[PDB]
Formats: structure tokens, sequence, C-alpha cells
């Protein structure tokens, strides 16, 4: 009998409490920060 | 402005005019930390 | 930057009623900075 039963002997491995599993998520970005007043880098443009 | 535990001011007993008020006097504070500006202070608020 | 509220309050001297000043809590400025969190220039808080 000892050889039938170590024949049919495999372990496997199981998690007690099951993962709690979640959807997607929508990944919305807002806006931060200040913003000051950058001017123009090369001034008055020539005319016509 | 100022950010505190806990504040206020009672002169009970003086003759001055002013015996009571919500705040204090600036030589009363002692600053140990310093938030620069608007930014910097939403930006400590949102390091979780 | 920040704009304070004065208010004047009147000791009589009967210590009967006490009086009710407003007083501003940090819980308050949080609340603020949460409001105002995506601004894109500071904020003016009212400081009593």
């Amino acid at each position: 009998f000892s050889e039938l039963r170590n024949f049919f002997t495999g372990d496997v491995v199981i998690r007690d409490d099951p993962f709690d599993v979640w959807d997607g998520v929508k990944a919305t970005y807002i806006p931060i920060g200040v913003h000051g007043v950058r001017l123009d880098p090369n001034g008055d443009q020539p005319p016509l | 402005f100022y950010i505190v535990k806990n504040s206020g001011f009672v002169d009970r007993g003086s003759t001055g005019p002013v015996i009571a008020s919500s705040s204090v006097y600036e030589n009363v504070l002692k600053v140990v930390h310093t938030i620069a500006d608007f930014d910097a202070a939403n930006a400590l608020r949102l390091q979780r | 930057r920040a704009k304070f509220d004065l208010q004047f309050i009147t000791e009589e001297g009967g210590y009967s009623k006490p009086p009710n000043v407003k007083k501003l809590m940090f819980s308050d400025f949080l609340s603020f900075l949460d409001s105002h969190k995506s601004d894109y220039r500071p904020p003016l808080l009212t400081v009593p």
C-alpha cells in the first residue's frame, strides 16, 4: 500500500484567504503649482 | 502668518488699553519650521 | 500673503457671559489648502 500512496502524493499551496481583486483605475491628472509671467525672449519684432 | 498649537494673550489687572487678544505678540513666537510659499505649503499637504 | 480681519471687544468687567471670540484652527487651514490645491496663483487667507 505504501508505494500506491507515495505515487498518489503531491502537494499544493493555497492562500488561506483569497486575494481581494479590484478593477483598473482611470488615471486622472489635475493641475498643481502656480505659474508666473514669462516674457517673450526675443523682444519687439522688426517692422513691416 | 503663523501656525501654532495653541495661543492667546491675557494681561489681567493691567491698566493698559489692551487686556486680552486672540493672538500674541511677535517676540513670544519661536519659529522652528518655515514654509516658504503657497506652493510649498500645498506640496507638504500632499505628501501622505 | 494674508488679510487679517480685525475685531474689537470691550471688557466691561462683569464676568458673567464669556465673549465669543473667533478662532481659526489648523484644521481650517488644511481645509483651505484642499479647496485651492489646483489654483494657478496663490489664494488669500483671511485670518481673524
